[PDB]
C-alpha cells in the first residue's frame, strides 16, 4: 500500500528498501530558436536512489545521449529510470536486493512494476509524501558530478556523511528532508545558511559541513524559519 | 427448426430463451420451446421469481442432441438433460406440439441479432471453458469465477477464460518492456492469436461469449474477460484489418442488444474511454463509437 505519515518509521525498520526519485532524470532548458520557435537542449540528469536507513545513495548519471533521436522524452525518462533501477537491483547480491521500493510520482509504479517482473516478491509503492528529494541537485558534489559526466556513470554516495555514528536513521533522515525542503523552497538562502561560516568546513569525502551537534541545533533551527517565512509569503498568510 | 421440451413447470419462473423472455407461472401447463433456429447455439435461462439472484441456464446446440428441462425439487433447478431415446423424444415433441404446450421461439425475419451476437461462438469452445464432459450442453450462473479470479475456489465449477495479464512475462518481452506494455500488438498477434487461440475467430467467439455470459447472468468475471479482450485489440498498433472492421460490428451489436438500465455495471468506463478516444484503435470502430455516444453518452 502506499507509503503516508500513519506508516512513516517503516521506513526505518530493517527489511531493506528503496526510495526512487526520477525528477530529475529528463532535465532541459528551454530557448528560443533563430526562427523565433522555441526549443528545448537536455543537460544531463540522474536518478536518486536512496536507502532511507543507511544513507547508501545509487546515483545514477543519465547522459544527454539516451535521449538522442527518441521521441516523448518524458515518457521514456520514466522507463529508462526503471530499466536502470531493474538494473541495479540486478547487480546487488540476493541479500542486498531491496524488498520494497518506494516510487516518489505516482506515474513510476507501471514502468517500474513492468521492468521488476522478475522480482514478484519486491513490492513496488507509492508514496503519499511530499519529499524534496528534487533538491538532490542543489548539493553541490551531486550536482557538480552529474554536470561533469561524459558518459553514463553509477556513483555510490552517503547522504548521511557519518551522522549515523551520532543519531539514529529516523532523525538522519528527519534532517535529510528539512535541508532538502529549504534548498527546495529558497536555495540561496539555505545555501547560505550552510556556508555562512568559512571555519566550519565539508571534508573532502563527505556532502554536508562538518557541524557539531550543537551547531546541527542552530542550523536545523535556521532551516525551519526559512521554511516557515517562505510559506507565509507564499501564500499571504 | 429445433425442440427442447419442458416436463413440467413447477416454480413460477421467468424463462428466457437467446435474447427473449418470457412469464410463467407456478405449475402453469407450459411444455417448451418450439422452432428454435438451427445452426446456432442457444441459451435457454432462469430467474425464479422468488429469488432475483443467481439467474442460471444452459448453451446448448441442438445438433449435438435432443435436450429438454426438468425441475428437480431437491436441488431446485430446472435442469437440462439429454435424451437419448430419439423416438421417445419425437413422440413427445409432437404430443405437445398437438396440444400447443410450447411456446414458439419468437424470431422475426428481418432480424439477425442473435447471429451477428453468436458469429463466431461454437459449442466446441464452450464446452472448454466450461468443462463438464458428461453433459453437450454447458450450465452457467452468475456466481461462477473465473480461472483468473481464482489465482487471485472450486475448480470443476470454474469458467476457464484465457488468461489475460497486461503486466506479465506472458505479456512483456524482456528488453521490450516499454515496446510491448505500450504497444501490445506481439502479445496479441503473436502470444494470444498465433499461439493460443490460432486465429481470430476463436478470440472473437471467446470475446463474445463471454459478454453474453455477463449480459444474462450478471456474470462479473465473464464482464471483465469481455473487457481485456477488447481492450488487448485496441491497445495494440498492429492489428490485421479485417479483425478491426469485424470488432467494430461484433461491438455495436452487443452495445445495441445491452439493457440501457445495466449500462452502470456492465460498461467499464476506463476501457471504453481508452478503447474509443485514446488507444491505437480510436479511429477504426466507428459503428461502436456512433451508438456509444447516442445510447450512453454519460459514459465518455
Ligand atoms: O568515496 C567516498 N565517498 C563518496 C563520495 C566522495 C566524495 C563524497 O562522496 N568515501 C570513501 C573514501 C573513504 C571512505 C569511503
Amino acid at each position: 500500500g502506499a507509503m503516508n505519515s500513519s506508516n512513516y518509521a517503516e521506513l526505518f525498520n530493517n527489511d531493506i528498501k528503496l526510495f526512487v526519485d526520477d525528477t530529475n532524470v529528463y532535465r532541459v532548458t528551454v530557448h528560443k530558436t533563430f526562427e523565433g520557435n522555441v526549443a528545448t537542449k537536455a543537460i544531463n540528469g540522474c536518478i536518486f536512489t536512496l536507502n532511507p536507513k543507511t544513507g547508501h545513495l545509487f546515483l545514477k548519471i543519465i547522459h544527454t545521449s539516451v535521449w538522442a533521436g527518441q521521441k516523448r522524452l518524458s515518457q521514456l525518462a520514466k522507463w529508462k529510470t526503471a530499466e536502470e533501477v531493474s538494473a541495479l537491483v540486478r547487480s546487488l547480491p540476493k541479500e542486498e536486493q531491496p524488498k520494497q521500493i518506494i516510487v516518489t510520482r505516482k506515474a513510476m509504479l507501471d514502468p517500474l512494476e513492468v521492468h521488476m517482473l522478475d522480482f514478484p516478491n519486491i513490492a513496488i509503492r507509492p508514496t503519499e509524501l511530499r519529499l524534496p528529494f528534487s533538491a538532490a541537485m542543489s548539493i553541490d558534489k551531486l550536482s557538480d558530478v552529474v554536470m561533469k559526466a561524459t558518459e553514463p556513470q553509477m556513483v555510490l554516495f552517503n547522504i548521511y556523511d557519518d551522522w549515523l555514528d551520532r543519531i539514529s536513521s529516523y532523525t538522519a533522515f528527519s534532517r535529510l528532508t528539512l535541508l532538502l525542503r529549504a534548498l527546495k523552497t529558497n536555495e540561496e538562502s539555505a545555501k547560505m545558511i550552510l556556508l555562512s561560516d568559512p571555519t566550519i568546513t565539508i571534508k573532502s569525502y563527505h556532502l554536508w559541513p562538518s557541524f557539531t551537534d550543537e551547531q546541527w541545533i542552530t542550523i536545523e533551527s535556521q532551516m525551519r524559519d526559512l521554511i516557515l517565512t517562505e510559506y507565509g509569503r507564499k501564500y499571504n498568510v | 427448426m429445433n425442440t427442447v421440451p419442458f416436463t413440467s413447470a413447477p416454480i413460477e419462473v421467468t424463462i428466457g430463451i437467446d435474447q427473449y423472455s418470457f412469464n410463467v407461472k407456478e405449475n402453469q401447463p407450459f411444455h417448451g420451446i418450439k422452432d428454435i433456429p438451427i445452426g446456432h447455439v442457444h441459451v435457454i435461462h432462469f430467474q425464479h421469481a422468488d429469488n432475483s439472484s443467481m439467474r442460471y441456464g444452459y448453451w446448448f446446440d441442438c445438433r449435438m442432441g435432443n435436450f429438454y428441462i426438468q425441475y428437480d425439487p431437491k436441488d431446485g433447478l430446472y435442469k437440462m438433460m439429454e435424451e437419448r431415446d430419439g423416438a421417445k423424444f419425437e413422440n413427445i415433441v409432437h404430443n405437445f406440439k398437438e396440444r400447443q404446450m410450447m411456446v414458439s421461439y419468437p424470431k422475426i425475419d428481418e432480424d439477425d441479432t442473435w447471429y451477428n451476437l453468436t458469429e463466431f461462438v461454437q459449442m466446441d469452445k464452450i464446452r472448454k471453458i466450461v468443462r463438464k464432459d458428461e453433459n453437450q450442453f454447458s450450465y452457467v450462473d452468475s456466481s461462477m469465477t473465473t480461472v483468473q479470479e481464482n489465482e487471485l475456489s472450486d475448480p470443476a465449477h470454474s469458467l476457464n477464460y484465457t488468461v489475460i495479464n497486461f503486466k506479465s512475462r506472458e505479456a512483456i518481452r524482456p528488453g521490450h518492456e516499454m515496446e510491448d506494455f505500450l504497444d501490445k500488438s506481439y502479445y496479441l498477434n503473436t502470444v494470444m492469436l498465433q499461439g493460443i487461440f490460432k486465429n481470430s475467430s476463436n478470440y472473437f467467439g471467446e470475446l463474445q461469449f463471454a459478454f453474453l455470459n455477463a449480459m444474462f447472468f450478471g456474470n462479473y468475471g465473464s464482464s471483465l474477460q469481455w473487457h481485456a479482450m477488447i481492450e488487448l485489440i485496441c491497445s495494440s498498433a498492429t492489428v490485421p484489418k479485417h479483425m478491426l472492421d469485424k470488432l467494430d460490428e461484433i461491438l455495436y451489436y452487443q452495445i445495441k442488444t445491452l439493457p440501457e438500465q445495466y449500462s452502470d455495471i456492465l460498461l467499464n468506463e476506463r476501457v471504453w474511454n481508452i478503447c474509443l478516444y485514446s488507444s491505437f484503435q480510436k479511429n477504426s470502430l466507428h459503428n461502436t463509437e456512433k451508438i456509444m455516444e447516442n445510447k450512453y453518452p454519460e459514459l465518455l
